[PDB]
């Protein structure tokens, strides 16, 4: 836990403006940006933080799911076609049994996940051979061998918060990313590779204003 | 007097 | 091109094709005329053949030089004279 | 599907990062040195991009398909050509999945296991070469390129078993641990080439045509077609561990843990029984190496 | 194109390398640059001429020409580079440019050194670029006293008496082939005869072709070691400065089967072709003898002197058992070996002369001070174990292809001579590793202190590096040193007569 | 000078030249079980390794920097090769003539004039280095005349 | 050193490209030995002109002349080996695709651009029909 308070060590995303006083810094990722001021009280605070890094998470696994397979199609061997008409893709069973299955398992999970926050430590998965003293928590960092088996959370590859920033920050364009491509296919007709390549070859013209 | 405690989260 | 062989105790077919760099062996060459670049590594300083744990530069010379032997008896006859 | 043009890139995959290491830690030793675990994530991330592109390449061949090859001319000059290239046949990939999920595992549990030492850095460098070399070996079209592959895995295992190079055993295992290993090897080139001198082919959609039905009577060669074979059955067992050449696995095991758990699972039994298992077409016509291999098993 | 190159090839090095004398400026300083810019540059103008003027699809001589010298006895300037010559020639330019490179902190004298590097270099160009056969033994013996000056001068304890042994026994050497000389320049001499490219449709008598073939067969295995002739390898390598040895055994060795191939094998067919089965018995043998006697020695140098003559075994072998490959591969394998011997003796002697230790035994844990030289001495090690990958193999697995399609063989010694042969494999390592494991592993006392034990620094890392490359480059690729359309006219004439 | 004798023969084969493995005076305290963490980062780890050469200064770098980014483009756009070795030919003049024209250090002499009292400086340094043709100190004789003050 | 058994394949001047001093192990009297071998061969011939069709051909003239030797010789120990019904047909189709090797060589000799791949035409089309009447 390191903190970072105002002066050259707080970088500030408006230039020559200070930041508001609530915003400390020690969140990884923070650069005094809430004009809307609705981190005001801490509860709000760690309860939008939480929100922070669960959707940065999550989208960077949606984004990956999108970008990966249509460039494996695009030029590689097997041929997936456009993820956003995937959602209707026909498959061995009805979307509506999936959707249930998906909402109870993850009910299930996340409903476990949300006793930890309201109750940190009380619902942790770490066993305890004799002798050897396990690690606590830090909520949105479960900790112990089942989610960090390459100790890289703690210490040794990486001062703790500098990690937690690269991690906040790439969720940060992930979502920039998702609601990109999302955006994109309300508009144009093809997978995020193809309006790449459209813009690579007509960097002057083939864009939003192209029509 | 010690003990053989459990090995590191990666093993 | 690709050939269909049905042999008999599998489902085999191949596809082959000749390649050979045309002439670029001379490129290659011209390249690998990078030892005129062998200068930048040679004005460096060297590693101890210019230490002060050092002086005798032939090929036995610092290792059989070891004749202050004979020296060192014309010195105890020196100070035997003395 | 047609994923087998791009498929070649699988025993390339992970060299990218092995010069990329072996260069910082010649040249600049105290800087790579330092990147220390970081340098574990390039490497157990590309080594995994080679699985799911060989599942992907298996469960083809579950669905039912039919096995490519690729031949590329690599030498034209006066009287003969030589080839190279790989094919992917059942057996290619299942000894596929079976070395690069063990891989990707014995990659983290030597992150885990490695982690005091110093030798971290080379250590990697070693466990990649010797899985870029295996994955090398087990996708290979014809005999001659096969063996330029065996040999490479058994200098990865010498390197390997000598690891900590200063433990006076670890010394002197080593030697032993390739010495055999090279008898075997000697065995499996003399049978190479006395099955070219009887074929006139290296490929085995070749020779599996020529020496099974067209082969001339009893002018001598049915002695140097029994003998032969029984060289290359001799380097299956050298680089396995049978009766006649098994000195070398338990002293072998004085190497580090994972690298105990990667060359008896991945390397002494794929360079040992897959060879056996794909030149299979050819003894059949030899029932005495049909009962030679029992009795020696 | 007239405009002559192989003249200024061969007449540069020594002539501006004669200013060194009569130039009194410093000690050791100057000197080094004004060597080491002169032999770049002959190294450039080597690659240039190779590059844009020459053909690769043409048997014949390129950028011949020819003056009159002494005309008397029919004897010109007559010089021309052939597809045979030009790896040879390349791989000189290169090592000798490394080795004068690799003499960097030579002071003793560092005046007549450098000079006498640069008449090596030019008596190597010279012998390896020759096409008159007289003007061709000039050119061999030219060398023989800049190499016992070298050897005297620097190296070793015992210098004076492997000197004098290499010098006598090559000059002594060298008479059978001066009687050679004599034999076939005084057949019918109106006709040229003293030219090496016109000899090509002599048909001498019997009785005569044996005489001369072993007059130039006698000369060669001196020069190039052959079983009975090899004594003197030992003495005059385990006793020479790195930097000269550095060259000696990797381009003076090469010349004995260079000889072999143009003057033997191109003009005495009758008189080659009836004796190459022995030849290839005595390669045969001397793979495993020079193994088998290398595991007795106790000195690394000498080891490393007798692996080199092992080797020397794959380039006979390839020299009889007559196809294209055989003797193409033989090629290779001198190339392949002039990298790896030069370099092997190279570390040889700088691993040495930071220790001060010769024999074996004493060797501690060296891999705990300097890590480098190590890894740079265990990758040669492999390269010359033959393994995959490395030049060290292509070389012996194109050998082995020309003994198996050879046509004068009946499989009944193509496969005993294929096993006395495969069983070099299992010899090599074992003497090989013997030594990395005596020298190396294990762990010494605690030399901890940083006084006469450094890493190689960077001009030293940087030879070694600039050596190894090529060796990967030819081992994955070998079509780098397989330019050679020579061979299907050079084994054009052998190919139909009796027998 | 001493230079003691020695004892009862070893064995030829001495398996490594090492202690025995039996008093081997740590297992895995010698080269595994060993390491911590200290410091020192990367890039300010390179350039504080590039420099212990000092390896061109000035000029000398430029034209040895800027000159593989200019051969291996050459291998485009393409240019005959008599350009290319041209280019490449007064490289290793222009480098030479700067090497050679750098001042110069003790170790560079023999070793019979390495070794003096150190009055080796005066007589080396600001002594050679500042005339050109002189030969009043040629001391090149070796008899210890050592002519000089 | 080695001689043939059905003159009819050497033209006026009997000789061609062929290259002596090649290789070819003993496979047995057999026309199921020689129609295989020889289509093996006639395979690659046909995957000369993939890369090596363009771009400095001065090693088709070393290829060409190795992969076609080995046609030659196997296709005179065949046409040994068979009755006599498909003897003149067979022979007729090698008098036609060994003079159509000769006039690739020779055009490809002169170091030509299209005048390769026009003359390589013929050979590909006859060629691809010798890998079907075997
Ligand atoms: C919660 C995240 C989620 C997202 C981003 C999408 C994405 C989409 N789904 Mg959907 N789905 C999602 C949940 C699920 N979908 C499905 C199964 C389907 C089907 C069958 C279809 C969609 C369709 C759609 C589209 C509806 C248009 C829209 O969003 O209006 C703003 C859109 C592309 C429709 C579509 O893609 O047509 C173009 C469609 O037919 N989805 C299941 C059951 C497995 C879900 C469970 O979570
Ligand atoms: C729904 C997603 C989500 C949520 C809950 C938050 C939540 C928060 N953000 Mg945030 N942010 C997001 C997406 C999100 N962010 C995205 C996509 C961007 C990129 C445009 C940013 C850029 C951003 C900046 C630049 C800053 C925050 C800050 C904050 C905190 C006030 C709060 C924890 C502030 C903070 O305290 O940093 C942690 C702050 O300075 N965010
Ligand atoms: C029945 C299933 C279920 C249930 C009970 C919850 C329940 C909850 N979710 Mg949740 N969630 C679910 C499925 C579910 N989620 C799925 C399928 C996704 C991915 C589409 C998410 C993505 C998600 C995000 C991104 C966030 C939650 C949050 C919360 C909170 C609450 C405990 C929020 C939370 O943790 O509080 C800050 C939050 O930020 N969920
Ligand atoms: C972010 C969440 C997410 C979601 C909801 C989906 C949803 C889907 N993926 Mg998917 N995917 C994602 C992320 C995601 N992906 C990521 C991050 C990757 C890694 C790049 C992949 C890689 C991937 C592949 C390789 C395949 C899918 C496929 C599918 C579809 C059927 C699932 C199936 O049969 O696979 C079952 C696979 C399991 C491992 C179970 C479905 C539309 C499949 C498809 O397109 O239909 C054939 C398919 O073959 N996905
Ligand atoms: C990107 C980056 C740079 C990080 C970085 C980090 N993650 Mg993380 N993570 C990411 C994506 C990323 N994550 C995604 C997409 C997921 C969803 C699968 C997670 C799920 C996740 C968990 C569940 C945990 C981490 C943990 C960690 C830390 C180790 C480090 C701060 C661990 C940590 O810090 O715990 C101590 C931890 O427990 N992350
Ligand atoms: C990471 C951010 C990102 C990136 C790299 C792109 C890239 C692209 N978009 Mg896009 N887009 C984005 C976000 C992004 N978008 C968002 C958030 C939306 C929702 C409003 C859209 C909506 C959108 C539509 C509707 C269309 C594109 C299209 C395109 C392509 C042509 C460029 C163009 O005309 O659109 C310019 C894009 C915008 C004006 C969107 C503005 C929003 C982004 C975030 C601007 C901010 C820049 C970013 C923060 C700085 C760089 C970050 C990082 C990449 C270095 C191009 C590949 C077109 C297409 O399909 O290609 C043929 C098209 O028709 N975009
Ligand atoms: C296409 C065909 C290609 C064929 C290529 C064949 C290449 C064969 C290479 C053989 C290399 C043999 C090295 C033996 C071990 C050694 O000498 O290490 C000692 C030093 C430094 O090790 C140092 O050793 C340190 C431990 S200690 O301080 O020495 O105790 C530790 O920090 C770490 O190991 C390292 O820093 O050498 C190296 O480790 C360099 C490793 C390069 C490995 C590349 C493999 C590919
Ligand atoms: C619209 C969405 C914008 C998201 C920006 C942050 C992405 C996620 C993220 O954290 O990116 C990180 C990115 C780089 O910031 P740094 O980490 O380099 O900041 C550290 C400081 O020392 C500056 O280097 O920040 C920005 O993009 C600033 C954008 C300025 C305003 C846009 C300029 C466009 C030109
Ligand atoms: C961008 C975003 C939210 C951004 C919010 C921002 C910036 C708020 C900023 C501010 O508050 C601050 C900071 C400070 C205030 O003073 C100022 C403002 C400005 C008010 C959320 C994206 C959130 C993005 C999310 C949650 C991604 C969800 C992923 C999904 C749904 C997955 C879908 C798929 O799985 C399917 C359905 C099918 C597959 O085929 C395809 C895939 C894609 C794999
Ligand atoms: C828009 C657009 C448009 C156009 O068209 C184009 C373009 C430009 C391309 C586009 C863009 C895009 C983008 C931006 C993207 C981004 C993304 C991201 C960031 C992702 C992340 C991403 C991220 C990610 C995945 C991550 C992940 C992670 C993970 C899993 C981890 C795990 C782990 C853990 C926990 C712990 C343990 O012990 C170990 C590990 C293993 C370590
Ligand atoms: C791969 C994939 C994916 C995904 C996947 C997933 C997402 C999964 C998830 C999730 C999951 C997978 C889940 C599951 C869950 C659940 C669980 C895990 C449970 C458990 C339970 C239990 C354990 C219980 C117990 C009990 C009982 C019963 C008795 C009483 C008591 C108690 C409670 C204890 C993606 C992206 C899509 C796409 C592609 C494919």
């Amino acid at each position: 836990t390191v903190c970072e308070p105002l002066g050259p060590d707080r970088p500030v995303w408006f230039p020559g403006t200070a930041p508001p006083p609530w915003l400390d810094g020690s969140l990884p990722g923070d650069f005094g940006f809430d004009p809307l001021g609705f981190g005001s009280e801490p509860e709000s605070l760690r309860w939008f933080a939480q929100a922070e890094l669960m959707h940065g998470r999550w989208a960077m696994l949606a984004v990956a799911g999108i970008l990966i397979p249509e460039i494996l199609q695009k030029w590689g061997f097997m041929e997936e076609f456009s993820w956003y008409t995937a959602g209707e893709r026909e498959y061995f069973a009805d979307p509506w049994t999936l959707f249930v299955t998906q909402m109870a398992l993850m009910g299930w999970v996340e409903g476990r996940r949300w006793m930890d926050y309201l109750n940190p430590g009380s619902v942790d998965i770490e066993p305890r051979f004799p002798n050897r003293k396990n690690p606590t928590p830090d909520v949105g960092y479960p900790g112990g061998l089942w989610f960090d088996w390459g100790n890289w959370g703690r210490g040794s590859p990486e001062p703790v918060m500098v990690l937690r920033t690269k991690e906040i920050k790439n969720g940060r364009l992930a979502m920039l990313a998702f609601v990109g491509f999302w955006f994109q296919v309300v508009y144009t007709g093809q997978g995020p590779l193809d309006n790449l390549f459209a813009h690579l070859a007509d960097p002057g013209h083939c864009n939003i204003f192209s029509a | 007097f010690a003990y053989p405690h459990e090995t590191g989260n990666t093993m | 091109n690709q050939r269909d062989w049905v042999v008999t105790k599998s489902i085999w077919h191949l596809s082959d094709t000749a390649i050979k760099s045309f002439y670029t062996f001379y490129a290659m060459f011209t390249v690998w005329g990078v030892c005129f670049f062998a200068s930048m590594k040679a004005s460096m300083a060297d590693p101890f053949y210019d230490s002060e744990h050092y002086r005798g530069q032939g090929g036995d010379g610092t290792v059989h030089w070891y004749y202050d032997r004979q020296e060192d008896i014309e010195a105890t006859a020196r100070g035997d004279l003395l | 599907e047609h994923t087998y043009q791009y498929a070649w890139v699988i025993p390339l995959l992970p060299l990218p990062v092995i010069m990329s290491m072996g260069f910082g830690l010649i040249l600049i030793p105290t800087a790579t040195k330092n990147l220390r675990r970081i340098w574990a994530f390039p490497s157990v991330l590309l080594l995994s991009i080679a699985m799911v592109f060989s599942v992907q390449l298996s469960i083809q061949q579950i669905n039912g398909s039919s096995i490519y090859q690729y031949l590329w001319s690599w030498t034209v000059n006066n009287d003969f050509s030589l080839e190279f290239g790989y094919l992917i046949d059942p057996l290619t990939s299942i000894m596929l999945i079976l070395i690069t999920t063990v891989g990707i595992l014995v990659l983290i549990y030597s992150d885990g296991y490695m982690s005091h030492d110093e030798g971290y850095l080379r250590f990697f460098v070693y466990i990649s070469f010797f899985n870029t070399s295996m994955l090398g070996l087990v996708t290979s079209s014809n005999l001659i390129q096969i063996y330029f592959f065996w040999e490479l895995v058994g200098m990865c295992s010498y390197l390997l078993i000598g690891f900590w190079f200063t433990r006076p055993i670890a010394a002197s295992a080593c030697q032993k641990a390739f010495v055999t290993n090279r008898v075997g090897d000697f065995g499996l080139l003399l049978g190479i080439l006395g099955f070219f001198w009887i074929t006139g082919s290296l490929e085995f959609r070749d020779l599996f045509q020529i020496a099974n039905n067209w082969i001339p009577n009893n002018g001598i060669n049915s002695l140097l077609t029994t003998l032969c074979a029984f060289l290359l059955f001799l380097g299956a067992v050298a680089k396995s561990a049978q009766f006649p050449l098994h000195v070398w696995l338990p002293d072998a095991m004085e190497g580090p843990t994972p690298i105990s758990a990667l060359i008896h699972a991945a390397t002494m039994v794929a360079a040992g029984i897959f060879l056996l298992a794909r030149l299979l077409p050819l003894f059949i016509s030899l029932p005495l190496i049909m009962s030679f291999i029992s009795l020696v098993g | 194109s007239y405009f002559p190159w192989l003249t200024i090839l061969v007449v540069l090095p020594i002539f501006a390398g004669s200013l060194i004398f009569f130039l009194p400026h410093k000690g050791n300083k100057i000197v080094r640059w004004y060597t080491i810019s002169i032999c770049l540059l002959e190294f450039l103008l080597m690659t240039y001429a190779f590059c844009y003027h020459f053909q690769l699809e043409d048997p014949l001589i390129q950028l011949k020409e020819d003056y009159k010298w002494i005309d008397v006895f029919d004897f010109h300037w007559r010089l021309g580079i052939d597809g045979l010559s030009l790896g040879s020639i390349l791989l000189t330019g290169f090592i000798t440019t490394l080795a004068t490179l690799a003499a960097w902190p030579i002071t003793r004298n560092s005046r007549l050194f450098y000079f006498l590097m640069l008449a090596m270099y030019s008596g190597q160009i010279g012998l390896f670029s020759s096409r008159d056969l007289l003007l061709f033994f000039i050119m061999w013996e030219l060398e023989l006293i800049p190499v016992y000056l070298l050897l005297s001068m620097w190296g070793g304890k015992r210098r004076l008496y492997s000197a004098t042994k290499f010098i006598l026994y090559t000059a002594g050497g060298s008479i059978f082939f001066l009687i050679g000389v004599l034999g076939m320049g005084l057949y019918g001499s109106n006709e040229p005869g003293l030219d090496l490219e016109r000899l090509i449709n002599q048909s001498y008598p019997a009785t005569l072709e044996i005489l001369l073939y072993f007059g130039f067969l006698i000369a060669y295995a001196v020069k190039l070691p052959i079983i009975p002739l090899h004594t003197w390898l030992p003495d005059t390598h385990g006793e020479a400065h790195y930097s000269t040895c550095m060259l000696l055994a990797g381009i003076l060795l090469k010349m004995g089967a260079y000889g072999l191939i143009r003057i033997n094998m191109e003009l005495l067919p009758h008189a080659h072709y009836l004796f190459s089965p022995w030849l290839v018995i005595i390669g045969a043998i001397q793979i495993i003898y020079a193994a088998s006697t290398s595991l007795g020695q106790r000195n690394f140098k000498k080891r490393i002197a007798y692996s080199s003559v092992s080797h020397m075994g794959f380039i006979i072998i390839g020299i009889g058992s007559i196809t294209n490959i055989g003797l193409n591969g033989a090629i290779l394998q001198i190339l392949s070996h002039g990298f790896i011997g030069a370099t092997l003796f190279f570390l040889a002697g700088t691993a040495s002369d930071r220790m001060r230790l010769v024999y074996l035994e004493e060797l501690g844990g060296i891999s705990i001070p300097m890590p480098k030289i190590f890894t740079m001495f265990s990758s040669f090690s492999m390269a010359s174990l033959a393994l995959p990958g490395m030049s060290g193999f292509v070389a012996e697995l194109v050998v082995f292809f020309g003994l198996i399609t050879s046509p004068k063989f009946l499989l009944m010694p193509k496969a005993l001579i294929t096993f006395v042969m495969a069983i070099g494999m299992i010899l090599t390592p074992i003497y090989l590793l013997s030594m990395l494991r005596q020298m190396f592993y294990g762990y010494k006392l605690f030399n901890v202190p940083n006084a006469n034990f450094v890493d190689s620094g960077p001009r030293e890392l940087f030879i070694l590096i600039c050596i190894f490359l090529p060796v990967i480059g030819i081992g994955i690729y070998p079509d780098f040193v397989l330019s050679l359309s020579v061979d299907r006219v050079e084994a054009l004439l052998s190919n139909y007569y009796p027998k | 000078e001493p230079d003691l004798q020695e004892d009862p023969i070893d064995k030829w084969r001495t398996n490594g030249v090492s202690p025995e493995d039996f008093v081997y005076g740590v297992y895995d305290g010698h080269h595994t079980y060993d390491e911590g963490q200290e410091k020192k980062g990367f890039w300010e780890d390179v350039s504080e390794w590039y420099q212990e050469a000092e390896p061109p200064q000035g000029f000398q770098a430029l034209i040895s920097w800027s000159f593989p980014p200019a051969v291996i483009l050459g291998m485009a756009f393409d240019v005959p090769g008599e350009y290319l070795y041209i280019g490449a030919a007064i490289f290793i003049v222009v480098f030479c003539i700067i090497e050679m024209d750098k001042p110069d250090k003790p170790h560079n002499f023999e070793p019979e004039i390495y070794m003096m009292e150190r009055s080796k400086r005066d007589k080396l340094i600001a002594d050679y280095n500042s005339m050109d043709i002189w030969d009043f100190n040629e001391k090149y004789g070796e008899l210890w005349d050592f002519t000089v003050n | 050193k080695i001689r043939n058994k059905e003159i009819n394949n050497g033209e006026t001047g009997t000789r061609s490209f062929v290259k002596n001093g090649i290789y070819m192990a003993d496979i047995g009297p057999s026309f199921a030995a020689h129609a295989y071998r020889v289509r093996s061969s006639a395979f690659d011939l046909l995957a000369l002109e993939d890369l090596l069709g363009k771009e400095a051909s001065n090693y088709v003239n070393k290829y060409l002349r190795l992969k076609a030797t080995f046609i030659y010789y196997d296709f005179d120990k065949l046409i040994t080996a068979a009755d006599p019904d498909a003897k003149p047909p067979l022979l007729d189709l090698a008098n036609r695709l060994f003079d159509s090797f000769e006039k690739l060589q020779a055009a490809v000799t002169t170091k030509d651009d299209t005048d390769i791949g026009s003359c390589y035409a013929d050979t590909k089309l006859i060629l691809q029909e010798v890998m079907t009447r075997m």
